[PDB]
């Protein structure tokens, strides 16, 4: 279609949010949204234009039609939602939530919709040292991270790993690095789902996806992925920041984003083959072969969750070694031991998981299956499935930005568990993508920025840093301010990077 | 004729001067391929004068964004034989078996790949690939491929045979 006969399903419908409409694609059951203020809306539309430019071969799908392709499928409640980080993915946008009646027969699971870096998170990290003592040995700090944790491609886990700790890494989650001295029980008591969902099913993760993950526990991955140590600069709420932690203006933490690693990617894979042999015998209409799908209570289904609860278990385990070689690497250059470093856990959160649920749809509670590509939970206070800690201020939400501008903590509203089923976003999500942007940026000027900033590198390829560049990803505060404008967040602390490496 | 459909960009890998070296002497690989536009990872876009070529190429493309695959000496040969229901998970299934002979048991990358057929009636594909282990103390790093993607693949089995894969980094 052309651009203006797009434009004929789209309304704004507040300051800080878009309507998709039913026909925009085919077999709509719901609405599509999605929630950007001023500065994001360009990028949303300039992505609907400017992604199938021309009446020839190429292209992607821009992210409003995936939005609107996740909402022909069937059983889908409420909305399809893109959240303030929404941009193209590969099958669900990304930053897209969608929600399934798991009372409806009809309703399926989306393994390509959910995403191959399945229960990839964010995890923050408190410290007792200011900026000030970091900077005297800043340098020496990121090589120190560097030389811990194991990055970038055809990067193993220094630690040796066997099948039977691969085994039990997944049934048990955080609870098998508690078992083996690499986490505290602070962590997994601030940690999502306290690091380990039971219904894991080792027996139901291929023999392919124990043998790519079995090397790669213990590494931090490539990517957008990062371990990040941060200063803090703002703190818009005291109270949830005092119950975080966080006491003052230039304390230090540190922010980790990695996730299930080749495990998560294969047991990904090895569930879309097998919706796909599913969808001969019951042929569901999908818009998009990559949201190949089987109704949830069918064999394909349980078994792919039950998997994929492995794959988030196992995430939590290579969370738990990034923050353990984080601690090792602040215990040596410090001289110092971790514990009297106050290296605590503040939040663990993770993406591109779907997750049973108690929402209020239309008057009646029922039980969703809420699939979160690219984006969190946002839980509000008072919720049973929030630590303790945080049954006052509302489950702690973590937006990193880039490596050279800002991170923001925030906190779960009311409003969020009743407009977007309590989801929110994990980051600023991509503005350019990695081929743009080689062609408007050099590597040697985002390394020199970063240095006239004062903030320190290590990754494993320079030459192409230009690709992660902050200029390549969303304003970070225009996104935390869409979540907070329209309720779906709370901002509580903003923080800076000092010190980051990259794979 | 141009297939490219962007100008060329190579990626840099920093390479160090024995990696040069290794790459000096051995044939330079013919590169069929480009890295195209997506938001949120990358477009592998190749072809070839056959089909068989358009797959071997887009392989190769996929490998060439891990590292400089001109720094792989060709050291073993691999199989890699898959089938699919039509053309397009006949293409995913050939990245993928490709992409898991990198990434477990052997951790093989080859610095090139050729499909040797593609049955079209069955849609079943032979290649092979030539290279040596991974290994970082003497490959460069690139990105990391998560996983092969459906998103708006596209193949094109027409005069000039191309396909567009779009895959999860
Ligand atoms: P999800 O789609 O996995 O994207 C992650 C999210 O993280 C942010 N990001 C990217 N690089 C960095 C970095 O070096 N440091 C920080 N704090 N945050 C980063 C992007 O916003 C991306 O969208
Ligand atoms: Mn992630
Ligand atoms: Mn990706």
């Amino acid at each position: 279609r052309s651009y203006n006969d797009e434009l004929q399903f789209l309304e704004k419908i507040n300051k800080n949010c878009w309507r998709i409409k039913k026909g925009f694609v085919p077999n709509m059951q719901v609405e599509g949204v999605f929630y950007v203020n001023d500065a994001l809306e360009k990028l949303m539309f300039e992505e609907l234009r400017n992604a199938c430019r021309g009446g020839g071969v190429g292209g992607f799908l821009p992210a409003m039609k995936q939005i609107g392709n996740v909402a022909a499928l069937p059983g889908i409640v409420h909305r399809s939602i893109g959240l303030p980080d929404v941009h193209s993915g590969y099958g669900f946008a990304i930053g897209n939530m969608a929600a399934f009646d798991m009372n409806d027969p009809e309703a399926v699971v989306s393994p390509g919709g959910v995403g191959f870096d399945i229960n990839c998170g964010v995890r923050l990290l408190r410290t007792n040292l200011d900026e000030s003592d970091v900077q005297p040995v800043k340098e020496q700090l990121a090589q120190a991270m560097f030389d811990h944790i194991p990055v970038g491609v055809g990067s193993k886990g220094v630690i040796p790993m066997n099948a039977k700790d691969l085994e039990e890494a997944l049934e048990m989650g955080v609870d098998w690095s508690l078992r083996e001295g690499y986490a505290w029980a602070e962590d997994k008591e601030h940690c999502e789902e306290y690091g380990r969902m039971l219904q894991a099913d080792p027996n139901k993760v291929s023999a392919r996806a124990k043998k790519r993950g079995l090397p790669q526990l213990g590494t931090l991955g490539a990517g957008n992925h990062y371990a990040e140590i941060q200063v803090v600069d703002e703190i818009f709420n005291e109270y949830a920041a005092k119950k975080m932690g966080i006491d003052h203006k230039g304390q230090v933490c540190v922010m980790i984003h990695s996730g299930s690693r080749g495990l998560g990617h294969q047991v990904a894979t090895d569930a879309l083959v097998a919706m796909e042999k599913a969808m001969k015998r019951d042929k569901i209409i999908v818009n998009d072969r990559q949201l190949a799908c089987a109704r949830i209570a069918s064999p394909e289904g349980q078994d792919y969750l039950k998997g994929m609860a492995a794959a988030g278990n196992y995430a939590w385990v290579n969370r738990s070694s990034m923050t353990f070689l984080t601690r090792q690497a602040f215990a040596k250059v410090f001289n110092t031991t971790p514990d009297d470093l106050d290296l605590h856990v503040i939040y663990d959160v993770s993406h591109n998981i779907a997750k049973v649920e108690q929402h209020v749809v239309d008057g009646k509670e029922r039980t969703l299956l809420v699939h979160r590509k690219g984006s969190t939970r946002a839980f509000p206070p008072h919720h049973p499935l929030i630590a303790v800690d945080y049954q006052l201020t509302g489950q702690p939400v973590l937006i990193g930005g880039t490596m050279g501008t800002c991170s923001y903590v925030l906190t779960g509203t009311e409003q969020g568990m009743t407009e977007t089923f309590g989801t929110t976003c994990h980051g600023a999500g991509r503005a350019l993508s990695r081929a743009k942007s080689r062609r408007n940026l050099d590597f040697q000027d985002v390394l020199d920025k970063l240095a006239d900033m004062g903030i320190a590198i290590r990754v494993a390829s320079p030459k192409l840093v230009m690709e992660e560049a902050p200029e390549s990803y969303k304003n970070v505060t225009d996104v935390v301010n869409t979540c907070h404008d329209a309720g779906i967040s709370k901002k509580a602390i903003k923080l800076r990077p000092i010190a980051v490496i990259k794979g | 004729a141009v297939m490219a459909q962007e100008e060329e960009d190579v990626r840099d890998y920093n390479l160090t001067e024995e990696q040069k070296a290794i790459k000096a002497k051995y044939p330079p690989v013919n590169r069929k391929y480009e890295y195209l536009d997506h938001t949120a990872d990358v477009q592998l876009h190749a072809w070839g004068d056959t089909l068989e070529e358009a797959f071997e190429q887009c392989a190769m493309a996929m490998f060439g964004y891990m590292t400089d695959t001109g720094t792989v000496e060709p050291l073993q040969t691999v199989e890699v034989e898959t089938q699919g229901d039509d053309l397009q998970s006949l293409l995913f299934h050939f990245l993928d078996e490709w992409l898991y002979k990198f990434s477990a048991d052997e951790f093989f990358i080859p610095r090139e790949v050729k499909v040797l057929s593609i049955d079209q009636r069955n849609f079943k594909l032979r290649s092979i690939g030539w290279g040596e282990e991974f290994s970082l103390s003497k490959h460069p790093q690139g990105t990391e491929v998560k996983a092969i993607t459906y998103s708006a693949m596209q193949v094109y089995n027409e005069e000039n045979p191309e396909v567009f894969v779009i895959i999860d980094i």
